[PDB]
């Protein structure tokens, strides 16, 4: 992303929304819900907050932070060696190698029996109340507003009380916001073409940074001169 | 006599058909 995550309270998007006098229903309530279903049907991952957080497991399992809802990595909090996804099917299972893991809801499933981890994981940036905290960029803001907007108006569609060419605007208007946004929030900026660059051009390649926290990703390849 | 609280709705209904079926050939076109 070229600009920056600027963090701005929920009711912004109310600011913008009650200024059409078909949406002046709208409310805190509503507009929670749509923003959070938008906020994860877009997946855009500058929105979450990068936190890491370390656990025990006790056997085999762990508890798991109460606001996580992706995992970048999972690495051993003595080694440094990062986990990856668990393929096997009989892991704690006994009968009569490489570690890996794997996380469904507020559990961890490693096959480690006794280590202690650290989950480098996003979540949601919230605000002095309990709720979502949105960035201020003005394409997001809109797009949001497009996306509030046309869930209203489809509404009021299936109820008969909008216009279908107004609902059709209002839906060719949101995708094209929704296409500039993704492309807003994920196109890489100048230091980030950087690491792009170095990651690319590679006269030896390096495919091991899975292995640390792809902390070597972006470095560049130096040759030495002969 | 005189009472008007069912002429009145059936007309507004009639106006209101006539307003579905104007708005309904609104077109915003392509291919320009």
């Amino acid at each position: 992303m070229v600009n920056n995550i600027n963090w701005v309270k929920l009711p912004v998007i109310l600011d913008r929304l009650l200024r059409h006098p078909l949406l002046t229903d709208l409310n805190l309530e509503t507009a929670i819900q749509y923003t959070l279903d938008f906020i994860s049907a877009m997946g855009l991952p500058n929105v979450y907050v990068d936190k890491i957080e370390t656990i025990d497991i006790k056997e085999y399992r762990g508890e798991l932070p109460c606001d996580l809802i992706s995992i970048n990595q999972v690495r051993l909090h003595k080694n440094g060696i990062a986990l990856r996804a668990m393929t096997d099917n009989f892991n704690a299972y006994p009968t009569h190698g490489e570690p890996s893991f794997k996380t469904q809801g507020r559990v961890i499933f490693t096959s480690i029996k006794h280590e202690k981890v650290d989950i480098s994981y996003k979540a949601i940036m919230l605000d002095d109340e309990g709720l979502p905290l949105i960035p201020d960029n003005p394409i997001f803001l809109k797009t949001l507003e497009l996306y509030i907007k046309k869930e209203w108006f489809t509404i009021l569609f299936d109820m008969g009380k909008i216009s279908p060419a107004v609902l059709n605007n209002t839906q060719q208007e949101y995708a094209f916001k929704a296409g500039q946004c993704n492309n807003e929030f994920v196109i890489p900026s100048v230091s980030e073409m950087e690491a792009i660059t170095n990651m690319w051009n590679q006269l030896i390649p390096r495919v091991t940074e899975f292995r640390r926290g792809f902390k070597n990703l972006g470095d560049k390849e130096y040759i030495r001169v002969h | 006599f005189g009472s008007g609280a069912i002429g009145y709705e059936f007309d507004n209904r009639y106006l209101n058909n006539q307003e579905m079926s104007a708005v309904a050939k609104q077109r915003l076109t392509s291919l320009p």
